[PDB]
Parts: structure tokens; sequence; C-alpha cells
């Protein structure tokens, strides 16, 4: 098992400083040359920078647009490469993934997202959603919770502190009047609900909040 | 910078059907040193990219035997003997012969499979979001295919214009349907000047379009 455990994304305002680290496990570290690749919907998939190994003596190289901005490092005695960026603009923001490229093959981290922004963190505002008259749609019930006004990506939707996975679906965010929101729904067999509890549990480790709320019965 | 261009954009294609990915170099990927830098990937929905094919045609370890990748050159092709429904995603090649290392736009598989009719929810506000006095309206539109599907809101008879935030879901990977999100956001002053809340649906599997409503009052 080999992990790239990237941190320090986040929320920064344009002009300021930000750093991501990433360690490394399971597989040989100094036979890799380490690169970050970000990626974003406007020019999706982009390389970056690269810090190369011990035989080629750890020359770095990076893309005309981070050269002079960008600075790129690594340790091979804690299995760790980090990026140190400056004076951050727009064109930043994008999920950075840490990357380690061999001879045999290669690796990608899960991804850390940068927001480029001078909006204010916004805690999100959570409210569940329960059926006009709960009986049986088929053997099934779809119930929901709405993720509403927060800033900035991402936010964490799970149910039942993670027991139900089959059966759910968390709509991609979306930006209204500068705030982002977000629902997930999630279909449980009729016998099921109201009989046991069923919450969705939100996290935006932005703001540091942690929700559970759990769905109850509305007739009105 | 060396351009990769991936053709086509889109491929539908049914379970058990062959694929067929093209990446095109605008210059020669052959490093002086003899190997050719190309790579081909697979990014799943929600996922990060991973690795399928190294160097042209070196399947990576844990990848199906139905995935293979040839070229040389500046032309490279990457074949998938039989579809299955988890390689639903976009793949991207990518070149690595060369700084700056260079990724093509990327090519998103789509499943073709049987229609199915959306499965629909309409949701009033909760107590708790009138307290704070704003007053949001959910619908979701669950599991159907293809992707290709309208919704429209009707507030009394009339179509609701302003307020309304749509999402979709990529395609599933289990059994390849879409989802959608339609919310109608009202201030709660805006969402007592009226009564009828309509969700309505048009997709081809259904002549006659698909309804889901309730009343305030009604509640
Ligand atoms: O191909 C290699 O010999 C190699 C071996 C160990 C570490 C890095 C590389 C490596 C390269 C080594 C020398 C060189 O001149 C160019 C290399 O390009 C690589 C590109 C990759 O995608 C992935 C790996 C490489």
């Amino acid at each position: 098992e080999v992990k790239l455990d990237e941190t320090g994304g986040g929320l920064v305002q344009p002009g300021r400083p930000m750093k991501l680290s990433c360690v490394a496990s399971g597989f040989t570290f100094s036979d890799y040359w380490m690169n970050w690749v970000r990626q974003s919907p406007e020019k999706g998939l982009e390389w970056v920078a690269q810090i190369r190994n011990k035989p080629y003596n750890y020359e770095t190289y990076y893309s005309d647009s981070v050269k002079g901005r960008f600075t790129i490092s690594r340790d091979d005695s804690k299995s760790s490469v980090y990026l140190q960026m400056n004076n951050l603009r727009a064109e930043d923001m994008g999920i950075y993934y840490c990357t380690s490229y061999g001879y045999h093959g290669a690796y990608w981290g899960q991804g850390t997202l940068v927001t480029v922004s001078a909006a204010k963190t916004t805690a999100p505002s959570v409210y569940p959603l329960a059926p006009g008259t709960a009986a049986l749609k088929s053997s099934m019930v779809t119930l929901g919770c709405l993720v509403k006004g927060y800033f900035p990506e991402p936010v964490t939707v799970t149910w039942n502190s993670g027991s139900l996975s089959s059966g759910v679906h968390t709509f991609p965010a979306v930006l209204q009047s500068a705030l982002y929101t977000l629902t997930s729904s999630v279909t449980v067999p009729s016998s099921s609900w109201p009989s046991q509890t069923v919450t969705c549990n939100v996290a935006h480790p932005a703001s540091s909040t942690k929700v559970d709320k759990k769905i109850v019965p509305r007739n009105c | 910078d060396v351009v990769m261009t991936q053709t086509p954009l889109s491929l539908p294609v049914s379970l058990g059907d062959q694929a067929s990915i093209s990446c095109r170099s605008s210059q020669s990927l052959v490093h002086s040193n003899g190997n050719t830098y190309l790579h081909w990937y697979l990014q799943k929905p929600g996922q990060s990219p991973k690795l399928l094919i190294y160097k042209v045609s070196n399947r990576f370890s844990g990848v199906p035997d139905r995935f293979s990748g040839s070229g040389s050159g500046t032309d490279f092709t990457l074949k998938i003997s039989r579809v299955e429904a988890e390689d639903l995603g976009v793949y991207f090649c990518s070149q690595s012969t060369h700084v700056p290392w260079t990724f093509g736009g990327g090519t998103k598989l789509e499943i073709k499979r049987a229609d199915a009719a959306p499965t629909v929810s309409i949701f009033p506000p909760s107590s708790e979001q009138l307290t704070s006095g704003g007053a949001s309206v959910v619908c979701f539109l669950n599991n159907f295919y293809p992707k290709d599907i309208n919704v429209k809101w009707k507030i009394d008879g009339s179509e609701r214009q302003n307020g309304v935030l749509n999402s979709w879901t990529d395609q599933n990977s289990k059994d390849s349907t879409y989802s959608m999100s339609s919310t109608l956001t009202l201030t709660k002053d805006e969402y007592e000047r009226h009564n009828s809340y309509t969700c309505e649906a048009t997709h081809k599997t259904s002549t006659s379009p698909i309804v889901k409503s309730f009343n305030r009052n009604e509640c």
C-alpha cells in the first residue's frame, strides 16, 4: 500500500503565500522523481514542478507559469516533498497532486484544494430533507440533506457516521452569490425508515464545523 | 511545450464493447536515452488519476489484462478489449520526455445502457430553514438515463425563471445512471407569496412530463 499524503491546502488571499507538503510511504522514495501537478476546470491537468533524486543531484524544474514564485524541495530522510508557493493569483487555484515517478511506475496522491480568494470563510447551514408524506416509492425511500451557503470548498458529507454507503448521491457544489451550496440524497429500504435513525454528518474543515442532523418524519 | 491531442472527446460504449482512444504529440516522444515517456491514466469520478499504462505499453501493477497500449513516435493508442462499467471516467495520456511534462485534454468514456426514468422526490423547506428566514425547495431526479434531461419549476402554475440551482452527478460506476438535483432558493417572504410548487421533468422515457408537487397550506 503506497500513499502520497498531501497537506497544507486551503483558502488564501491573492498575493499571499502557501506551503504544501507531501509524505510518502510504501515504496522506495529515493528511487523516484517527485512532481506536483495541479488540476483546474479551466486548463485541466498541468505539471508545475519537479525535483529529481540523488543520482541526478536533486535538480529542479518549473513551468514558466510559476518560475520564480514557486520552490520545490525534498528530504529523503523524511520521505517528504514540499511546495512553497508565493504571490498566489487566481490562476493558481486548483487541486494540487503530489506524484512520484520512477522507472517501473508512478503514483498520485489524493489532491488538496487550493482556493485563492478574497472572500471570507463562511460556515455552512445544514438542513435535513424529509418527505412530504413518507410512505414507499417502491421498495425504497429517498431522504436528503442540504448544505447551504459555505465557503470555501470542500465539504465532507457522510451518512450514519459512514455506515450507509450504497444508495447515496452527493451532488457537486454550486456557486451562488459568492457562496457554495450542495445536497446529498440517500435511499433506504422502507422498513428501515423511520424505524431506525438516519442522519447526515457534515464537516467543513475551513471553519472547523462538524454537524450531525438526524432526518425525522415531517407531515408539516 | 509539446502538444498532446486526444481523440475522441467523448466515447459512449456498451458493456462488452471494445474501445479505442488515440493520443498524438506535436513532437516525437522518443527520448535520447531511448525510452518513450508516454503514459495513460484513468481518473474515475471523484478520485485522483491512476496510472494504467506506462511507457507506451507496460500494463501497471493491478491493471486488468483488457487494457493495452500501443504506438510509437507521435501516435499512440489505448485499447480496452471488453468495457466493464467500472472503466467509466476520463482517460488521459501524458508525455514526460520533454520539460514541461504535458497532458492530453482527456477522453470521457460513457457507458450506454438501457433507458431508465427519473425517480423524483420533492422536498419543501424544513422548519429550521424557515426560521432563519430562508426557503429552499429541493427536487431530486435520481438514476435516469440518458444524461439529457430537462427540469422546470412552476410556482402557482406559472414558470419560475429565477433562483434555481441545478447540479448533475457524474455517471454512476455501479449502474451507469445519472442523477440531478434542482434547488429553488427563495427568501421566506418570497416563499409565502405563493402556494403551489412543482418540479416537472422531461425525459425521453415518458411522453408526458413526470410531475411532483406540494402546496404550502396543504402541507
Ligand atoms: O526512465 C528512467 O531511467 C528513470 C528511472 C528512475 C527515476 C526516473 C527516471 C526517469 C527519467 C530518467 C532520465 C531521463 O533522462 C528522463 C527520465 O524521464 C522519466 C520520465 C518519467 O515519466 C518517469 C521516469 C523518468
